[PDB]
């Protein structure tokens, strides 16, 4: 029945800006809408409720306004710290109802371009001794997120046996880490000599190559 | 005002469980409590209501799995017959302002800390930890591997060291066990005068494990 | 501080109200039988002021702390308020047609006045209150303004016509049609007798307690800064009429003297 529509997927926006998150309902809600916020692994936080009124202890950078069908909600002086997600919650029914959230929104911090710092680890002597080998490569501290890596082996590419994990984004310099893990067999291990992992990100004018050999 | 969550656990497909909600600071016949489930990386999607009488609201997809129930201090969510899709992060909330017919139950606060529920026909098993040893700055970590359910918490120095320090997010694996990494970044000249020991803890196996790394 | 001196006020009224209603009701039915139709509608005036005098306390431990008796309570004492108000006002048109009937129709009052008519019109009555009542129950419930509990009637921009249907109801049906009868009857009684006073004081003073209540809904209705002094006249308006149900064994006391010959002798 009443369906909960936020427009903006993810905004990106830089440190003392201004953000504008639109929130809309299928049909009319006589201005009981409220605003919640979480932080990556978190319990959200309530903001503002009545789509007009701030909860008690939030800042005054909020502003909720909008009744009817549409919503919007402005924070006026962004800080490092505001990067998380904002949902949408109406309150006027509880009959029928598939959800009562909304599809969330995700606040990006903007940030200076800031390169990666490469690091490469090969396998310990016990997980070779177990009987599986993982050489791990790390990117650490950089921005954006579209960060890209490729392992190679003997000169020679590798697809389907890597993994790649990537954090939230940092509440106190906004940056990112990434790491990727390629699993080996333990015989195939001794097959080759040379391990590599290439990193290609925007904060670099060429590819960087962190690479070792077996010994 | 507080509220716990307790009775997250590992639970075979088909066989029935039940969560708790303890309330301490205010008395639940003034309050209607909330039920909201997140899965891991996506929104909210509220599951049920409970209001000041004790009339129960669920969503349409809810109707009939799950059933609330409340009590002088607790308020109990049933899952009749878990399915692999229930796995996720239940939380509890109270609002403020509710109606006994669940009309106008806006305002959400405080939430709770959300209890992780699983579901699988895998059984329990405990992380193995092997250390990725160092080669400005140098960056050293460990590695932990194949263990399952979730969540693995990992530490370094007993809570000591906490500057620096990454921990990405558990991946799934081929196998259906999980693996994660903690790496820390540390001046050069201090490797060889202090000694890092990566705390490792699996609650579900109760498995403790300290692994030192050394170049 | 006013909602202490408010709850004394309706403390006042129901031990007043009870003592009178219970000594009619007394009266009535031990020093007679109700042989007389014109008791029966006293004994069933006296049973609807009960029904005030009983949803009191609610609202003094509702003026004080909160409403905590949840939500079919929060039914059943407004179901007692209206269901009192609707049948007080019908009887009293009910008095004043048979007071017309036997003053000027006296030739065939003869047939009408037994305890058969009484039993019915007594009976339809009270099933037209309750029907009548029906409606308003329905939207009542108790919701919680942050921890606060408050038993009230809420309505979604959907069944917001049902407010207007029933204030528009209970304007007409309980205020215009009794009035009507009471304006036919009472000028042709005047006319006939000048050349009693007693159900003439009953209706007056029972139109002027509720009076300016509906006066207060009417404006109410069509409004649906204006609104902080309409609200504070409906709660003065509120208790304005309150009274009613205390002042009428008052009157029929003060009157009757069947009343005196047996309040004389306790």
């Amino acid at each position: 029945a009443y369906d909960m529509t936020q427009t903006p997927a993810s905004v990106e926006v830089a440190v003392g800006g201004t953000v504008t998150i639109k929130c809309q309902a299928s049909q009319s809600i006589s201005s009981y809408l409220s605003w919640y916020q979480q932080k990556p692994g978190q319990r959200p936080e309530l903001l503002i409720y009545k789509a007009s009124t701030l909860a008690s202890g939030v800042s005054s950078r909020f502003k909720g306004s909008g009744s009817g069908t549409q919503f919007t909600l402005t924070i006026s002086d962004l800080e490092a710290a505001d990067a998380a997600t904002y949902y949408c919650q109406q309150g006027y029914t509880s009959s029928n109802i598939d959800n009562i959230f909304g599809g969330g929104t995700e606040v990006v911090v903007k940030r200076t371009v800031a390169a990666p710092s490469v690091f490469i680890f090969p396998p310990s002597d016990e997980q070779l001794k177990s009987g599986t080998a993982s050489v791990v490569c790390l990117l650490n501290n950089f921005y954006p997120r579209e960060a890209k890596v490729q392992w190679k082996v003997d000169n020679a590419l590798q697809s389907g046996n890597s993994q790649e994990s990537v954090t939230e984004q940092d509440s106190k310099d906004s940056t990112y880490s990434l790491s990727s893990t390629l699993t080996l067999s333990k015989a195939d291990y001794e097959k080759h000599k040379v391990y590599a992992c290439e990193v290609t990100h925007q904060g670099l004018s060429s590819p960087v190559t962190k690479s070792f050999n077996r010994g | 005002q507080s509220v716990e969550e307790s009775g997250g656990r590992l639970v075979t497909p088909g066989t029935p469980l039940t969560l708790t909600c303890t309330v301490s600071g205010f008395s639940l016949s003034n309050y209607a409590m909330i039920w909201v489930r997140q899965a891991p990386g996506e929104g909210l999607e509220w599951v049920g209501t409970i209001s000041l009488g004790g009339y129960t609201y669920y969503a349409n997809w809810a109707k009939g799995r799950f059933t609330i129930s409340k009590t002088s201090t607790t308020v109990d969510l049933k899952i009749s017959s878990p399915t692999t899709e229930d796995t996720a992060t239940y939380f509890c909330a109270r609002a403020r302002w509710s109606t006994d017919s669940a009309i106008y139950t806006y305002a959400f606060d405080p939430w709770g800390p959300g209890t992780l529920v699983t579901v699988s026909s895998a059984s329990t098993k405990g992380p193995s930890v092997f250390p990725l040893a160092p080669s400005g700055t140098a960056a050293l970590g460990c590695l932990v591997k194949d263990y399952f359910p979730e969540p693995v918490t990992v530490s370094w120095n007993s809570g000591a060291l906490t500057s620096g320090v990454h921990t990405f997010p558990a991946v799934l694996q081929s196998s259906g066990l999980y693996s994660l990494s903690s790496v820390v970044t540390v001046p050069s000249s201090s490797l060889g005068t202090q000694t890092y020991i990566c705390n490792v803890n699996h609650k579900p196996s109760n498995t403790k494990v300290d692994k030192k790394v050394e170049p | 501080n006013g909602k202490l001196l408010l709850a004394v006020f309706y403390c006042l009224l129901f031990v007043f109200s009870l003592l009178g209603n219970s000594l009619v009701i007394l009266v009535l039915v031990v020093c007679k039988k109700l042989r007389s139709i014109t008791d029966v509608y006293l004994l069933n005036l006296a049973l609807s002021d009960l029904l005030f005098v009983f949803s009191f306390p609610f609202q003094t431990y509702y003026l004080l702390d909160q409403w905590v008796f949840g939500t079919v309570m929060c039914k059943v004492v407004s179901g007692f308020y209206y269901i009192g108000f609707y049948s007080s006002m019908f009887f009293i048109t009910l008095m004043s047609v048979d007071r017309y009937l036997a003053v000027v129709h006296a030739v065939y009052a003869l047939k009408v006045r037994t305890i058969r008519m009484g039993t019915t019109l007594c009976l339809a009555v009270w099933l037209t209150a309750i029907m009548a009542t029906i409606p308003l129950l329905v939207f009542y419930q108790v919701a919680s303004e942050d921890g606060v509990l408050q038993c009230y009637s809420f309505y979604n921009q959907q069944t917001l016509k049902w407010k207007i249907f029933t204030n528009f109801k209970m304007n007409i049906l309980g205020l215009l049609i009794p009035f009507t009868i009471f304006m036919f009857c009472y000028i042709k009684i005047l006319h006939q007798l000048k050349r009693i006073r007693l159900v003439l004081i009953v209706v007056i003073a029972s139109l002027l307690f509720w009076v300016p209540f509906n006066v207060v809904l009417f404006l109410t209705s069509l409004h649906s800064s204006i609104s902080q002094q309409l609200t504070y006249a409906t709660h003065v308006t509120e208790i304005i009429s309150f009274t009613h149900c205390c002042v009428n064994p008052v009157i029929y006391a003060f009157v009757g003297e069947k009343f005196k010959k047996h309040l004389s002798e306790i």
